[PDB]
RNA sequence: AAACUGCGAAUGGCUCAUUAAAUCAGUUAUGGUUCCUUUGGUCGCUCGUACUUGGAUAACUGUGGUAAUUCU
RNA sequence: UGGUGACUCUAGAUAACCUCGGGCCGAUCGCACGCCGGCGGCGACGACCCAUUCGAACGUCUGCCCUAUCAACUUUCGAUGGUAGUCGCCGUGCCUACCAUGGUGACCACGGGUGACGGGGAAUCAGGGUUCGAUUCCGGAGAGGGAGCCUGAGAAACGGCUACCACAUCCAAGGAAGGCAGCAGGCGCGCAAAUU
RNA sequence: UCGCUACUACCGAUUGGAUGGUUUAGUGAGGCCCUCGGAUCGGCCCCGCCGGGGUGCCCUGGCGGAGCGCUGA
């Protein structure tokens, strides 16, 4: 082509947004934004196909343009606004908040949560680099720039900020025994602790990974995200708790738990 | 020959069909925006003084001031030009323009009475 | 017109490739602008980007840096000597990157009399003008009297540098592209890399 | 003089070589101090690297260039240019349908720094990617095994 | 309404003539580069008429040319 | 000061430069209205630089059908490499000057052909295979054939312009305007394909 | 071994004509880049007719003219 694209087909849309064959040739296409348009829910999927508020790619036109709909505290009226992991999306006029977090199959999920709990987010630090008579930096995956960072926040490690005031509260650093949630590859969604690191230089790092059942899986170490630590998730977790049942038992919930009826 | 005669400071212009040459004989050989007496075109032209603003030849196609070619010419013309404008950024068309030396090959004769 | 690609070229191997495609416009060139001696003019490029690109025809000035000393000046520039890639560049006196030029010492001057207090270039016989008696016979107080003099020790020059000042014309090195950045700079050409270039210019002849 | 044989004047360009001195310096020595760097993938700097008076900016120890990418190997067959030569690498293609192999070869035009002095033909020897050195050099010598026919 | 200004028109659609280490696929690299936009940063950090500066130009009015043009 | 596996990195200090075809440091619009002549709250446009996003480009490694009635090719005119530069967004014979005489070839180079755009795929099939893949997804190319530009972040753009070669429309004979491999539709071609 | 009717292809005079692809030499539309050029359009001056302000002199408003003036486009 001569310059940028500005259309996404269906089928080459990712496979997550869980987008039927039939409806149409284009996909949503998502606007540029915080992040990867592989990586993201753009909010016309959160609101007309997980939420079923709306009907049709107007409605979520005239809901976004009433100004009702603040990710990250501040008001979208884009609706392929591409929301990503660990983003807070608040609707006022109803008195819900979500935010998105992977669940164990590899999509995103509708995670209701406490707008005590809606008033900070995680991010992972990305490069941090200082400049300009000497003042120091971060760079996180939201692209947010927090100069001014605390001096132990290192590269892959997590910081706690605040919604508000865009500053950060407390951090966690990268080390073994803390808690971590997968958000790339196919071991997506999935939580476990950090039980090893192993150092490829020249190449990818490889992270080892132990669940909370003893189920080990590893993963290249860009796609590790601190939730806790410890044990403990400073966010809250889905209806799953990142753990992924093989096919054989997760058909064995369905058929015992279907006798609960009556 | 016509004169497209214009008067800017009482604001009308008027339109005076000319058929002889010794009203037009003062007229010939000068380039656009030259000063020429126009005495001789009749009995209430006396001490009027005009300049050539410009003009049309037989087929229709403008004078422009920096050509100085007794005929028609093919120039590429950009924005900031007379004689074009353009329908898009940076489009630049090749048109005809006759050059800015008045002869008996024009239609219209547009004049300024400057005094 | 020019197209920088590497699809017009044979392979390794000898054989002719047949293209697949035309001439794209990322693959442009330019037409060198090269850069004479006179009063500046410069022209400006529009390249990829929207960015702007400084093609200088004519120079006249350009600051340079005596290394040895930490003494950047702004001199102006006389001549080009000599040139390593061509020598027809020479005769056209075409101003190109490391090419040598000679320069005006005259700034340097200024500065190592106001700097040292010693006469540096000056001939023999010594015809000392008042207006510079003032900064080579200056009236010192006491605590200047002795840092004039603790500077004086090593203000020693290599002896191939003050036959150039003798004559006023020094010699540098441009160390900018100048048909890229529309100026002139570099540095003064000292020590053995000036009693390199200087058996060049004399062997050239 | 054992360098300078070119038609422009061969310096290491980030070493400052017209420093002043004072007469224990002149008197003492005149010492040349040169720039080398530490390629980060264990490859050791050879002494020659360290001691030498070539000048080569394509050398990775001494020169403007990072080894980043693929780091392969090979054996030497061609050297007959300046300061690069041609090394074959050797491998066995599979045929699906017959369930065998079959031999094939490739060359490589590869930068040979002058630290690696006194290497014959038909040693292995590690190559690591860069940028386009010419027209068909991409990889540059890293270090040199001699072949076991040696002493 | 018009016209000036801004933005888009470089996407989408169509076809398969070229093209045989080329395209392309997987795999890496940019520590060898540009990037409208979006998102975050930064934007009294410079020691040296303002309680507001200057000239044009369309649309409009009015006079025309050419057999003829989204011409002027 | 901080970093990477590795910087000639990021910051710091010093001396200067800073393009008249100029580098930032706001002579801009809206809505509620005010607090003690000043001090104001939410936005909209801008904006150099940095980061991000969307990319693009240039590279690394490995891989493709038939042909030897194609066995030597490349090198004046760049072929392979070295040095210095020019150009270019940048790395490079990309290009220029001076050198060195190299580089590929039965492990099939070079040349020719293809009823060759490449993949994801499709048909058949015990196992192995064979053949198709113009065609709705990804990537390339191209708008009658070559070539050159303007504008712009992005085009060597054709529902942009300028030429030339090939066709061809109007004309009052001086001139003017073209480009369906977009959707329809027409002619031609053909065994062979839908509604202006 | 030796008799009838037709096609395929080549030689095939005709230095029969028309068109492609490689190069030898000559020519070279149009764009871009450079060095010039300078049709025109301003501005600042200088006087002349003159007001006010300050104090014969300075700044202002209307113009007018001329100069190979000296600059910008």
């Amino acid at each position: 082509a001569r310059g940028p694209k500005k259309h996404l087909k269906r089928v080459a849309a990712p496979k997550h947004w869980m987008l039927d064959k039939l409806t149409g040739v284009f996909a949503p296409r998502p606007s540029t934004g915080p992040h990867k348009l592989r990586e993201c829910l753009p909010l016309i999927i959160f609101l007309r196909n997980r939420l079923k508020y709306a009907l049709t790619g107007d409605e979520v036109k005239k809901i976004c343009m009433q100004r009702f709909i603040k990710i990250d505290g501040k008001v979208r009226t884009d609706i392929t606004y591409p929301a990503g992991f660990m983003d807070v999306i608040s609707i006022d006029k109803t008195g819900e908040n979500f935010r998105l977090i992977y669940d164990t199959k590899g999509r995103f999920a509708v995670h209701r949560i406490t707008p005590e709990e809606a008033k900070y987010k995680l991010c992972k630090v990305r490069k941090i680099f200082v400049g300009t008579k000497g003042i120091p930096h971060l760079v996180t995956h939201d692209a947010r720039t927090i100069r001014y960072p605390d001096p132990l926040i290192k590269v892959n490690d997590t910081i706690q900020i605040d919604l508000e005031t865009g500053k950060i509260t407390d951090f966690i650093k990268f080390d073994t025994g803390n808690l971590c949630m997968v958000t790339g590859g196919a071991n997506l969604g999935r939580i476990g602790v950090i039980t090893n690191r192993e150092r490829h230089p020249g190449s990818f790092d490889v992270v080892h990974v132990k669940d909370a059942n003893g189920n080990s899986f590893a993963t290249r170490l860009s796609n590790i995200f601190v939730i806790g630590k410890g044990n403990k998730p400073w966010i809250s977790l889905p209806r799953g708790k990142g753990i992924r049942l093989t096919i054989a038992e997760e058909r064995d919930k369905r058929l015992a738990a279907k006798q609960s009826s009556g | 020959m016509k004169l497209n005669i214009s008067f800017p400071a009482t604001g009308c212009q008027k339109l005076i069909e000319v058929d002889d040459e010794r009203k037009l004989r003062t007229f010939y050989e000068k380039r656009m925006a030259t000063e020429v007496a126009a005495d001789a075109l009749g009995e209430e032209w006396k001490g009027y003084v005009v300049r050539i603003s410009g003009g049309n030849d037989k087929q229709g196609f403008p004078m422009k001031q920096g050509v100085l070619t007794h005929g028609r010419v093919r120039l590429l013309l950009s924005k900031g030009h007379s004689c074009y404008r353009p329908r898009r950024t940076g489009e630049r068309k090749r048109k005809s323009v006759r050059g800015c030396i008045v002869d008996a090959n024009l239609s219209v004769l547009n004049l300024v009475i400057v005094k | 017109g020019i197209s920088r690609d590497n699809w017009h070229k044979r392979r390794k191997t000898g054989g002719k490739r047949k293209p697949y495609h035309k001439k794209r416009k990322y693959e442009l060139g330019r037409p060198a602008a090269n850069t004479k001696i006179g009063p500046r003019r410069i022209h400006t490029v529009r390249v990829r980007g929207g960015n702007k690109k400084y093609r200088a025809l004519r120079l006249d000035v350009g600051n340079f840096s005596w290394g040895s000393e930490c003494c950047t000046r702004k001199t102006r520039i006389i001549d080009v000597v000599y040139n390593a890639s061509n020598n027809e560049l020479v005769r056209t006196k075409t101003l190109v990157k490391n090419c040598i030029v000679l320069i005006d010492s005259t700034p340097y001057r200024q500065w190592y009399e106001s700097h040292y207090a010693l006469p540096l270039g000056r001939k023999k016989g010594a015809k000392l003008t008042p207006e510079e008696e003032e900064i080579l016979n200056k009236k010192r107080s006491k605590k200047i009297q002795k840092k004039y003099d603790e500077r004086k020790k090593n203000a020693k020059i290599s002896s191939l540098l003050e036959e150039q000042f003798q004559q006023g014309k020094l010699l540098a090195c441009i160390a900018s592209r100048p048909g890229q950045c529309g100026r002139a700079d570099g540095y003064v050409l000292e020590g053995k890399e000036l009693e390199f270039y200087l058996r060049k210019i004399k062997a050239r002849k | 003089a054992d360098i300078q044989t070119e038609r422009a004047y061969q310096k290491q360009p980030t070493i400052f070589q017209n420093k002043k001195r004072v007469l224990l310096g002149e008197t003492g020595k005149e010492k040349l101090p040169r720039y080398y760097k530490n390629i980060g993938l264990g490859f050791k700097t050879p002494k020659e690297a360290i001691e030498g008076t070539y000048i080569d900016k394509k050398c990775p120890f001494t020169g403007n260039v990072s080894i980043r990418g693929r780091i392969l190997s090979g054996v030497v067959t061609k050297m007959k240019m300046q300061r690069t030569i041609v090394i074959r690498r050797d491998y066995l293609h599979y045929i699906r349908k017959y369930n065998r192999f079959e031999k094939r070869h490739k060359n490589m035009s590869v930068h040979l720094s002058p630290c690696f002095r006194d290497v014959q033909i038909g040693d292995i020897v590690t190559v690591g990617e860069c940028r386009p050195l010419s027209k068909t050099v991409r990889f540059n010598v890293l270090k040199v095994t001699k072949a076991a026919g040696t002493k």
